[PDB]
């Protein structure tokens, strides 16, 4: 299948090569695997979700994403135009509030649900988290993610917007975890992406158009943007069976474009996410 | 517009 004009995250997804349009992939789409957004919340009701996007838990008064930041996140793992795979299952987990902060304890509560919550969705091609969100170093969220994956879960972290080494941030320095940095258009290192040594991949990042609240799209920045853009591939990929959600995150670093970013400080891995699809 | 918020670790 080929989705023309699409946004240049998806289209530099399907390519060995930036500046391309059409966004090439796979009929399947990621049909029956499942994808949790631990997010802000996610706007089910948006068109743009055909259906396919449910709110199971949140942490606060109302189940509404207030913020747009999570809608914004799960559009790019499934919408129907924005997504990169868009037959997925969304779940959304909203762990932070309508300004977008949330208590490290309740995020941590998060994961521990998702863990949990797995066990009772249809699911058969595999479950995917997407965690767009960070702080300082902490060894208890750390933990969280790591117990989140050894659960059976494809978890894909943000690495951070701080432009220094992604160590020092949680959970991004969870080694057993998809930690995701960002790139823009032209191939460079988003200006904000950490880096360093804990980084497994790097994913779109700048100038990312997706959906957002009230029914409606807009572009932003971020590692934020870059994750779902992974978790959405690991998604695609459980689906056609090329990899599984314990493997997934190497499977992805195994066939990633090589040496194609600049401004990659030493030490830091230079893959970009490619979905090595061949008509 | 980008990532969310942190402290406390349970």
């Amino acid at each position: 299948a080929a989705q023309t004009n699409a946004p240049w995250g998806l289209a530099r997804i399907s390519s060995t090569s930036p500046g391309t349009s059409t966004y090439y992939y796979d009929e399947s789409a990621g049909q029956g695997s499942c994808v949790y957004v631990i997010d802000t919340g996610i706007e089910a009701s948006h068109p743009e979700f055909e259906g396919r996007a449910q709110m199971v838990k949140t942490y606060y008064y109302s189940s509404r994403d207030g913020n747009g930041h999570g809608t914004h996140c799960a559009g790019t793992v499934g919408s129907r135009t924005y997504g990169v795979a868009k037959k997925t299952q969304l779940f959304g987990v909203k762990v932070l509030d309508d300004n977008g902060s949330g208590q490290y304890s309740t995020i941590i509560a998060g994961m521990d649900f998702v863990a949990s919550d797995k066990n009772n969705r249809n699911c058969p091609k595999g479950v995917v988290a997407s965690l767009s969100l960070g702080g300082g170093y902490s060894s208890s969220v750390n933990s969280a993610a790591a117990r989140l994956q050894s659960s059976g879960v494809m978890v894909a972290v943000a690495a951070g917007n701080n432009n220094a080494d992604a160590r020092n941030y949680s959970p991004a320095s969870e080694p057993s975890v998809c930690t995701v940095g960002a790139s823009d258009r032209y191939d460079r290192r988003s200006s904000f992406s950490n880096y360093g040594s804990v980084l497994d991949i790097f994913g779109p990042g700048t100038s990312i158009l997706s959906t957002w609240i009230g029914g409606s799209t807009r572009s932003i920045s971020g590692t934020s943007m870059a994750t779902p853009h992974v978790a959405g591939l690991a998604a695609y990929l459980m689906t056609l069976g090329k990899t599984t959600a314990a493997s997934a995150c190497r499977y992805i670093a195994d066939t990633a474009n090589k040496g194609d970013l600049s401004n990659i400080p030493f030490g830091t891995v230079n893959l970009l996410a490619y979905n090595n699809y061949q008509a | 517009k980008g990532e969310a918020d942190a402290l406390s670790l349970d």
